[PDB]
RNA sequence: ACCUCGGGAAAAGGAGUGGCUCUGACGGCGCCGGGUCAGAACUGGAACGGACGCGGGGAUCCCGACUGUUUACUAGAAAC
RNA sequence: CAUCCGGUCGAUCCUGCCGGAGCGCGACGCUCUCCCCAAGGACGAAGCCAUGCAUGCCCGCUCACCCGGGACGCGGCGGACGGCUCAGGACAACGGUUGCACCCCCCGCGGCGGUCCCUGCUAGCCGGACACCGCUGGCAACCCGGCGCCAAGACGUGCGCGCACGGGCGCGCGCCCCGCGGGCGAGCAGCGUGACGCAGCGACGGCCCGCCCGGGCUUCCGGGGCAUCACCCGGUCGGCGCGGUCGCGGCGCGCCGAGGGCCCGACGCCUGGCGGAGAAUCAGGGUUCGACUCCGGAGAGCGGGCCUGCGAGACGGCCCGCACAUCCAAGGACGGCAGCAGGCGCGGAACUUGCCCAAUGCGCGGCGCGCGAGGCAGCGACGGGGAGCGCGCGAGCGAGGCGGGCCCACAGCCCCCGCCGCGCAGCCGAGGGCAAGGUCUGUGCCAGCAGCCGCGGUAAUUCCAGCUCGGCGAGCGUCGCGCGGCGCUGCUGCAGUUGAAACGCCCGUAGUUGGCCCCCCGCCGCCACGAGGAAACGGGAGCGCUCCAGGCAGGCCCGUUGGCCC
RNA sequence: GUCCCGCCGGCCGCCCAGGGAAACCGGGAGGCUCCGGGCUCUGGGGGGAGUAUGGCCGCAAGGCUGAAACUUGAAGGCAUU
RNA sequence: GAAGGGCCGCGAGCCCCCGCGCCUGGAGGAAGGAGAAGUCGUAACAAGGUAUCCGUAGGUGAACCUGCGGAUGGAUCCUU
RNA sequence: AAAAUGGAUAA
């Protein structure tokens, strides 16, 4: 079932073309793993059988992640606050989604430790005394099952505030 | 003119031929598929059938003649078939509701000689040779 | 399909072992082992069929489990193990000392050599890679992975497996002015030496191959092997690649009937 | 499945174009009588290798002079006939294939030649004698009259091992 | 098209059973990102690359132009 | 289907419809209307034109083309 | 391997087709003396199936009530290969060519082989339960329950060495372009450094990397008809995320943009549509066939859905829905031969419920098993080959019997040596094509014959016999089909004044076709030669299976072969 | 002189080759089996049949495209008596 | 963490609704083709007794007839 | 000016 396979799509000129096999387990997708934060329960995350003998972390829930700075590259270990602007969909954001690619604001408590240097990201330095720092999530938790973010900053975290300003 | 005289007429020049090739009227009947389909024995060499009546054809004006035919009901298709029954006396064997082979005549289902009406041919009586029970070789 | 093909047949089976057609639809399989299903000859072939030797495939397997052969300085009781271009093909209880290497025909045929020349097995390098962490490798046909390569070697070069020793101690570049004997295609088992080697991006690069006599054979980068820089390393079939013609062939076999 | 299928067999036979010419049927009373053949198709059998021995040669005699495909595969048809017999150690070249015919194919058969040293008697009792197997080149009794000779062993042809010790028309 | 390009690959096809040739066309998808300006009448070189799309497999490593106001090129 | 090509036609046959919580569109000029629209949640015995207002539909046949008019107080038609 | 000929007339030359003639491969009728190479329920029923089989092998483990080997269990490995069909699929499968810098991969092969600390601590080796079974149970059956004993190279923890490390995460090219190697043709790759995960590996150190064998895609092309199918498509066409997968991709899923394909036939429908290597038939050019033998595909009643796994959307696995059945103790239970043999139905059509691993493979086992893959036998005029049915006037044989031998898994056959001895023809014609009576009875345009022209009305060259004779021959006729015939398809190579056929004409876009000219370069097309592409098969060199149809053999031999061109 | 020779575009009669079954064309129906300048239509024995149906166009009458099943051995061209 | 549930997916099946392909029953109506020697006229081939035939429209038991324009494939290669 | 017809089957 959940095939992947291009028998069922139509072809270039949108012609339909008759189905010639039945489904095989070669092309196959499961119900897609959504990853729920755990904000309001450790962290547990399946293991699933992959094609191979290989296996895939399979991200029912994460709860913390390694994010690590853009310049000093203090990369500390922390806590998802919370997440806003999947860009791919507002209700992923909405129900706590972790899929990659997501701004989330991981605890400034942890990161603060590199307060003491100046001259040091002084717009995300000031994000560092207030609660939360944005940080995009940079792996697959659906694949590896392990989520770890870099540190907004440069003209991206510009758009990203810029986005999230109105508010 | 059959012209289309060019290196890069290749296209027309296939085409010309097969859609014209259907008009000659051997190839027409030969792949159209409506005899395929028209063929009361279904292009079989042979078909089964069950004696319906025996029929007297009298020949073309030339060869004044009675043939002797009988209608058979392919068991293939219930199509209500002419077959005649060949060679001399050959009726006498024949009896009604009694099964029969039936083949063609040889000039491709189209009638031959004189016998106005009759495309087949009668090999078998019920099972027992119609040559057989001729020759003799094998009675009733 | 589903998973993997487990037999194989014979007619399918190819024109370089040359099996009897009749005889059984099936074939001796090239199982898995050190030379590939292209380039490799079923033992039980080269028992059996090449030498003529033990009689029915039953016999032959009751002798390879008895421990009483040698493939490449290891026993190998495997029935129908893979056998390829310089495998050492030996049996110490026969005291038969060969080596199977290329015939001008195509057909790698045993070829004597005694243990001071059985005791190394030339290979050639086709990949260089880092594996098992940062180990740079160096990988021959035969599946012979040596680790940590000579800085001298690149790729399309030679190595002198030592059998049981099982090291390189002598290397042979592929650069023009080193003896090649072709392994592939046309040619496939004839010496002669490099007149030139020619590239294209991303295409087969064509080495010029002529023979000592003369006669061109243009076999593609990947087959090309260099057997020794002047002269065999190990010794060459008693062709020498000199490939007679297809009158040729007639005048050899005419006579060879005559002789009895 | 089966090994049995992977067998070339074909038919020898060279049916006639044209089944009901009198002038060659006669011929072919006279060609039976000639070599006492015993059915059509036994002349028949002939005629396919007779026409394609010419065939051959007739492709590669208009093939390119002195060629090398040539001088191979002239080489196989024209050593074909000297061991056989049909072409000679004089004439040795392309261009005498074209003369052989059906009957002088015939020639080199154990029906023909044992008639010639005339050792089994006239065709008729030629061919009765091989049947009986008292005619052989030597050691196969041979039971088959179609054995074509060669050239080589027709002077080796000789009378049975064992002929006619407790003979059938004296048996009782 | 949004970062596209249709390109109508032209060859003419030698039947043998009429010694004369066809004239037939395939019209492939590549990718051509702002580096090349293109004009439809413009002549590229596409290479196969990574499945980019459900057609678009190919992308243009080369561009040259036309007059500004078949070729089996 | 049919057709005088307009019609038939609302053909037939289906799906949805509440409350709340939000969000994009629409203008004038930087402040200021408008109440229409799409959406998207979340929710309520499986409930939403919740009262109201408000076509049953289809296949033919016979008249008369039709919109019209008529026996006020028994015939509204195919009659005029 | 370039051929015709019967037929429209009182005759003649045509056009034009009807008829033969040959070859293939099937059905059928009558017939067949032995051998040899034998296909064989493909054919609008991939309809349905009774019965029996087609995958078991081991022994890591034994305290089974006989020996240290085991009955069974459990553990292991293979059951996904093999066998069968050909329904679906018509820009798909499929042939050649490409790439994976987008992948995955049992087994064998060779290399690697530190695994951090709280670790956890016992490695002189730990933990408990676990079938078979003991005892007791339930049903008519399938079928399992409980309690106790308990068996391991099974599991489960865990001996662990800070260049500790499974996967995954941040920072680690430049500055107009390339010109070195772990590299490549290409920035691909490794590895450090910072965080994570503490992860795979062991209680008989194996996790890994390469290799093999492959699968997953994919490039450039080839890859049925139908216009009484002309407009088509709507994740369809693109971008941008994000999932998903072994991985790339509308593969899904949001958001955006409006694309995508066509008279060079798109789209739709149709097909008694598996495709190729190949066949048949044949101067050349071809034309039809492609069920079957090898290669690739797809299916197992029909739809789906999933598990064990390295691989299966598997049916001699499971789970459902649908039909179609069984069995029943009426509560229940259990299916699926398009394996082999054999039914039943259907058709014109297609064979024994044989035996056996002995070969040839393959799985498992190193101390021989397992195989309805097959091998053999039976049936077997699809066919194909080779001798018969006398010869000679007198010499003999063999189809058989009968005993050996040999062959043989075992009988058998072949083949041998004795002893004996049964040689043995049919189907079709005889006016013409077309070969072969100017014979005789019967019968009267009746019967019948006759592929086609024709014969039969009281002299039948043609019917019904008999006589002769001709064809081919243990085969010969009769139908159905294709090819040659047939320049009756015309590219080579058709015909259009009258035989059949220039649209009444003009304008004209698709197409299709186009003067002359400009040596000396790019892209073509091209021209030639290559390289690399599966054997079979076609041919083709040699080799007396007694000839042969065959075959890769054989011989005191080229490293003896088995080539070689496709 | 409305002469003579003509030069081109036509309208025509006879016809040399040459072609064709011939009637006969010959300013082609010649330069073809010693076959190949280009583009387009159209036919494939004679009936059924321009018939049926599916369109489409037309007020209609009808036009254009266009079957098959089925039958039959001749149909037909130009000539000579 | 068993029996269960809630919700999505993958998805049979059944019903309805339409499209298509494929065959088919049927009074009655209308043809076509073949039945050894039916009835009614004689249209056409001789200027076939009214030269034939093409188009188109009308008529008539039936061939056929007549109108109006055409061809010669005519019964005319010939005439201020 | 008026005139329609002639079986079949071989000869």
């Amino acid at each position: 079932g959940i095939t992947h396979d291009k028998m069922y799509k139509r072809s270039k000129t949108g012609a339909v073309q008759g189905k010639w096999h039945k489904k095989r387990k070669y092309n196959l997708g499961r119900q897609p793993a959504n990853t729920k934060l755990i904000v309001k329960e450790g962290q547990k995350i399946s293991t699933i059988r992959c094609r191979g003998g290989n296996i895939k972390r399979r991200a029912l829930r994460l709860s913390h992640g390694s994010f690590a700075w853009g310049s000093a590259d203090i990369s500390h270990k922390a806590r998802i606050l919370q997440v806003v602007y999947n860009s791919t969909s507002n209700e992923l954001v909405r129900t706590n989604t972790l899929v990659k690619g997501c701004v989330v604001q991981i605890d400034s408590a942890p990161f603060k430790s590199a307060l003491s240097n100046d001259t040091l990201d002084k717009e995300i330095l000031d994000q560092i005394r207030g609660d939360h720092i944005l940080a995009r999530i940079s792996s697959r938790p659906g694949q590896v099952g392990t989520a770890d973010g870099y540190i907004l900053e440069g003209p991206e975290l510009l758009f990203y505030q810029k986005k999230l300003a109105p508010k | 003119m059959s012209k289309t005289s060019g290196l890069y007429t290749a296209r027309k020049l296939r085409t010309v031929r097969r859609v014209n090739r259907w008009a000659d009227k051997k190839y027409r009947k030969a792949h159209l598929g409506t005899w395929l389909k028209a063929n009361p024995l279904e292009g079989a060499c042979m078909a089964r059938g069950i004696v319906t009546q025996k029929i007297g054809i009298s020949a073309k004006q030339p060869n004044s003649a009675v043939r002797k035919a009988v209608r058979v009901q392919l068991t293939k298709n219930s199509k209500k078939i002419t077959a005649f029954v060949p060679r001399d006396g050959s009726i006498t064997y024949i009896d009604n509701n009694d099964e029969v082979l039936v083949a063609g005549f040889g000039r491709a289902g189209r009638a031959v000689g004189d016998i106005p009406g009759c495309r087949f041919k009668v090999i078998k009586v019920a099972g027992i040779g119609l040559l057989a029970l001729f020759l003799r070789k094998r009675e009733k | 399909a589903r998973g993997v093909r487990k037999h194989l047949k014979r007619l399918n089976a190819p024109k370089h072992w040359l099996l009897d057609k009749m005889g059984g639809i099936w074939a001796p399989r090239p199982t898995n082992g050190p030379h590939g299903l292209r380039e490799c000859i079923p033992l039980i072939l080269i028992l059996r069929n090449r030498l003529h030797y033990a009689n029915t495939y039953a016999e032959t397997s009751m002798i390879l489990q008895d421990k009483n052969v040698l493939i490449d300085g290891k026993p190998r009781t495997d029935p129908t193990f893979p056998v390829g271009f310089m495998d050492v093909f030996e049996i110490p209880k026969v005291h038969k000392t060969f080596r199977v290497l290329y015939d001008v025909k195509g057909r790698f045929t045993l070829v004597p050599i005694q243990s001071n020349e059985a005791g190394f097995k030339l290979c050639r390098v086709q990949k260089i890679f880092l594996g098992d962490k940062g180990m740079p490798y160096l990988s021959t046909h035969d599946a012979r992975t040596i680790r940590f390569p000579h800085p001298d070697i690149k790729t399309n070069d030679t190595i002198k497996i030592n059998l049981k020793t099982g090291k390189i101690d002598e290397w042979y570049k592929f650069d023009i002015g080193k003896i090649v004997m072709v392994t592939g295609g046309r040619n496939c088992g004839r010496i002669g030496t490099i007149q030139a080697i020619d590239k294209h991006m991303g295409s087969y690069t064509m080495i010029r191959m002529k023979d000592t006599e003369g006669t061109e054979f243009l076999t593609r980068l990947c087959n090309v092997f260099v057997i020794g820089n002047d002269s065999p390393a190990v010794a060459i079939p008693t062709t020498k690649g000199i490939r007679p013609d297809i009158i040729k062939n007639r005048e050899l076999r005419l006579r060879s009937i005559a002789k009895r | 499945p089966r090994i049995s299928r992977h067998r070339n067999s074909s038919k020898t036979y060279s049916t006639p174009k044209k089944p009901f010419t009198k002038p060659r049927l006669d011929a072919e009373l006279k060609l039976c009588g000639e070599y006492g053949l015993k059915c059509k198709r036994e002349i028949y059998r002939a005629r396919y290798m007779l026409a394609k021995i010419r065939r051959t040669a007739r492709n590669l005699l208009t093939l390119d002079e002195n060629d090398i495909k040539r001088r191979f595969e002239g080489a196989a048809l024209l050593r074909r006939l000297h061991m056989l017999g049909i072409l000679d150690e004089e004439k040795d070249q392309l261009d005498y294939v074209l003369g052989l015919r059906i009957e002088d194919i015939f020639k080199r058969r154990l029906q023909s030649v044992i008639v010639e040293s005339k050792l089994a008697k006239s065709v008729h009792h030629a061919r009765n004698m091989i049947k009986a197997r008292h005619i052989s080149v030597g050691g196969q009794i041979v039971n088959i009259p179609s054995y074509m000779v060669r050239i080589s062993n027709t002077s080796r042809v000789a009378i049975a091992d064992t002929s006619s010790g407790k003979p059938g028309r004296t048996k009782r | 098209m949004q970062r596209s390009i249709i390109v109508r690959r032209d060859y003419l096809h030698f039947v043998q059973k009429y010694k004369r040739y066809e004239r037939r066309h395939k019209h492939v998808a590549a990718h051509l990102s702002p580096c090349f300006r293109v004009k439809e009448g413009d002549i590229v070189t596409i290479g196969e690359c990574r499945p980019l799309s459900k057609t678009i497999r190919f992308n243009v490593i080369k561009v040259e132009p036309v007059s500004e106001a078949f070729s089996p090129f």
